[PDB]
RNA sequence: AAGGCGGCCCCCUGGACGAAGACUGACGCUCAGGUGCGAAAGCGUGGGGAGCAAACAGGAUUAGAUACCCUGGUAGUCCACGCCGUAAACGAUGUCGACUUGGAGGUUGUGCCCUUGAGGCGUGGCUUCCGGAGCUAACGCGUUAAGUCGACCGCCUGGGGAGUACGGCCGCAAGGUUAAAACUCAAAUGAAUUGACGGGGGCCCGCACAAGCGGUGGAGCAUGUGGUUUAAUUCGAUGCAA
């Protein structure tokens, strides 16, 4: 969030460091979820669905390697 | 699963220590998730409480700016 | 403004491309109620026979029963006031077994009643569904574009 | 257009001079496959404006054409009544063709003595950046900055 | 009137508009511009080009104070989070900090209900 | 136990698991009535009320829009004591016992090994995914069985009428609980299969768009169709495919 430009730094890299710091901190991603209200019911639904999909994609990717030589 | 404690045996994270505790908070005053730190489930759970105690005692900032 | 009773249900039911601002010929109580007295334009169509495109479908609430000597009725075939230049289009493209001419609105012009008329085909449910689908889909596509652009 | 990436068909060798750009210009100018009349008219206008300018014929034609060859145009890849316009920088292959098309479009706009005289004035004033093709190009270039929100 | 050496820019971008203002050191604003007040309105004013033009118009209205450094503070999610910075840099300024301030609640007040569009 | 529970600190307290140790000696499981707890919404009293938000006001789209969208906005959401006892109160799977192949984990103890790394070998408690036998109409369950049993309670007997009315009870009320009958129907159903459709997704082709070029719609001219008139304007073709 607080990105002070060091001595003798180009504007392009100075802004790139700010952008990377913002992306790592996740500021733009917090407003996109705090703009509207999400009930605990749908919050748990989304969490469970995301976990299931994350589990299934990994399992499918690991199980698809031992088939279809090329 | 206490990667940062296997060779140390601290077994108890104390909020008094800040030198080896500020490595678990990012520049914006947020705790680095255990998924990244590779910390045990109990050690990360108690380290979070220790960081909260430090923040209450004004040892660690809550946010980056904190005006 | 000067706008009087207009039929918008017909405007929705049809996709009229013809717009003629022809006038109407009326008796006394007709214009009495048209100035104030609720002449109703719902269920309007023309009845071209000779050169006599009467506005068959038109109701009216009579002002009073002052004309007691002769009994009049709201259901009268009001005549039409249109140029012979454009009356040929009605002499022609009206008999297509699926083409009609209907009245959209009725208004005033220097104390003369002018009833707009137009040639339409007629929409059956399966094309009204498509029209509503396209109308909502344009809005949805614009909303999706705005959401994607952020 | 979908799976085939076409090449390019060879143009006439331009027997008078040998300029493929001149061949493209005369091919754009000609209509109804009447090459003889169009070539005669363009050659007559060729000579008239070259002798009006004074410099070399082709060396003046190139400098008059590069002065109204556009750089960025505006297109619209949108569907529906609402449309968004995006500026696209023209490639050199299409740049000369568009310039020649604008020149021939502006040529048939004056009531002169003949088509050669119609061509000559609007072909010569392009070197000095005057006429109708330059007038429309200096507005096409402004269209790009009129609304450059998306590019 | 007065001549300030260095100041603080504030950005208040959103999904509909972008506001760029200039403060001297403490809270006293001495110049501001908006995307809606630059010709662009409705859908067009939310574009980053509108924010870039507003930033130029704000920088052109601070010449009397003669500032040279700008401690920028970016706030609000919008297209104007970088176009304003680019315009300020191109307008001849030597920025000293790129601070990002965002009013992110700590699970505080309840946000308004979601739109069922 | 369920409902449910998320900054930190203090005070009181319930419950679960493990290393080794001794006694109490069937004291064990279930449960009709009965009692207690019990999401949110709701009601009474006394307060509080920042944001959100039923009812409501205005704007907007639409033929209409008492809605979806936008600008405000009362009860409510908050606190304490009270009242109802309703939910997709869901794992649509009532409590306990033991038996019946495995793999990959998650959390939390415990014994021993050179603990040089979240090194290894065993043993417990909770829980996730895959899956063999077995079961099921199929989906699917599969050591936390929907596999084979044992003990107990509750419920089901065609879809509507209806969990409706009457009747008894509870409740300030809203309503809850126990619970039919007359009449109609030949079905009402669930898992899966092949098409078709989606304002579902992914990929591809065609002058289908995008870049052209020339025409059509404008004004006579040569044709066919519809209606008009006549005795006939003979009949057929009436979307793309007339
Ligand atoms: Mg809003
Ligand atoms: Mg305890
Ligand atoms: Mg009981
Ligand atoms: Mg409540
Ligand atoms: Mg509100
Ligand atoms: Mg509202
Ligand atoms: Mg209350
Ligand atoms: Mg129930
Ligand atoms: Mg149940
Ligand atoms: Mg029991
Ligand atoms: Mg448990
Ligand atoms: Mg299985
Ligand atoms: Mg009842
Ligand atoms: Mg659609």
């Amino acid at each position: 969030p607080v990105i002070k430009v060091r001595e003798n730094e180009p504007f392009d890299v100075a802004l790139r460091r700010f952008k990377r710091s913002c992306e790592k901190a996740g500021v733009l991603a917090e407003v996109r979820r705090r703009e509207f209200y999400e009930k605990p019911t749908t919050e748990r639904k989304r969490a469970k669905a995301s976990a299931v999909k994350r589990h299934a994609k990994k399992l499918a990717r690991e199980n698809a390697r031992r088939t279809r030589l090329y | 699963k206490f990667c940062r404690f296997t060779a140390e045996g601290v077994q108890e994270i104390d909020y008094k220590d800040i030198a080896t505790l500020k490595n678990y908070i990012t520049e914006s005053g947020k705790i680095v998730p255990s998924r990244i730190t590779g910390t045990r489930a109990k050690y990360q759970r108690q380290l979070a409480r220790a960081i909260k105690r430090a923040r209450y005692l004004s040892l660690l900032p809550y946010t980056d700016r904190h005006q | 403004s000067a706008t009087i009773a207009l039929n918008k249900r017909a405007r929705h039911e049809y996709f009229i491309e013809e717009e003629f601002e022809a006038g109407l010929a009326l008796q006394g109580w007709e214009v009495k109620s048209l100035r104030a007295g609720k002449a109703n334009i719902s269920d309007s169509y023309v009845l071209l026979r000779d050169g006599e495109a009467f506005l068959f479908g038109a109701n009216i609430t009579p002002m009073a029963v002052a004309s007691t000597h002769v009994v009049c009725d709201p259901t009268r075939t009001r005549k039409l006031l249109l140029n012979q230049r454009e009356l040929d289009s009605l002499y022609g493209r009206v008999n297509r077994e699926g083409y009609t001419v209907v009245a959209l609105s009725l208004y005033w012009k220097n104390a003369w009643c002018k009833v707009k008329i137009g040639v339409a085909k007629g929409k059956k449910q399966h094309d009204k569904r498509s029209d509503i689908k396209e109308r909502e889909w344009q809005v949805d596509k614009a909303r999706i574009m705005k959401n994607a652009h952020r | 257009p979908r799976r085939r990436v076409i090449g390019q068909r060879k143009i006439l060798p331009d027997p008078k001079f040998g300029s493929e750009l001149l061949a493209k210009f005369v091919n754009i100018l000609m209509v109804d496959g009447k090459k003889s009349t169009a070539e005669s008219i363009v050659y007559s206008a060729l000579e008239t404006l070259a002798q009006r300018s004074g410099k070399s014929e082709l060396e003046a034609f190139e400098v008059a054409l590069e002065n109204v060859r556009p750089t960025v145009e505006v297109k619209s890849r949108r569907v529906g009544g609402s449309t968004y316009q995006v500026p696209v920088e023209v490639r050199p292959v299409r740049r000369n063709a568009l310039a020649m098309r604008w020149i021939v479009e502006a040529a048939r706009k004056r009531g002169d003595k003949s088509m050669a005289l119609r061509l000559a004035n609007e072909l010569s004033d392009a070197a000095e950046n005057k006429g109708t093709a330059v007038k429309k190009r200096e507005d096409v270039h402004r269209m790009a900055e009129a609304n450059k929100a998306f590019a | 009137r007065k001549q300030v050496s260095d100041g603080v820019a504030h950005i208040h971008a959103s999904f509909n508009n972008t506001i760029v203002t200039i403060t001297d050191r403490q809270g006293n604003a001495l110049g501001w511009a908006t995307a809606g007040g630059s010709g662009f309105r409705g859908s067009r004013k939310s574009t980053p080009f509108a924010a870039q033009v507003a930033a130029e118009r704000c920088a052109d209205a601070v010449k009397e104070y003669g500032i040279k450094n700008l401690e920028v503070m970016v706030k609000g999610p919008g297209p104007g989070r970088e176009s304003t910075i680019r315009a300020l840099n191109a307008a001849g300024f030597r920025i000293t900090n790129i601070t990002d301030v965002t009013p992110i609640p700590h699970n505080g007040c309840r946000p308004p209900k979601k739109r069922r569009v």
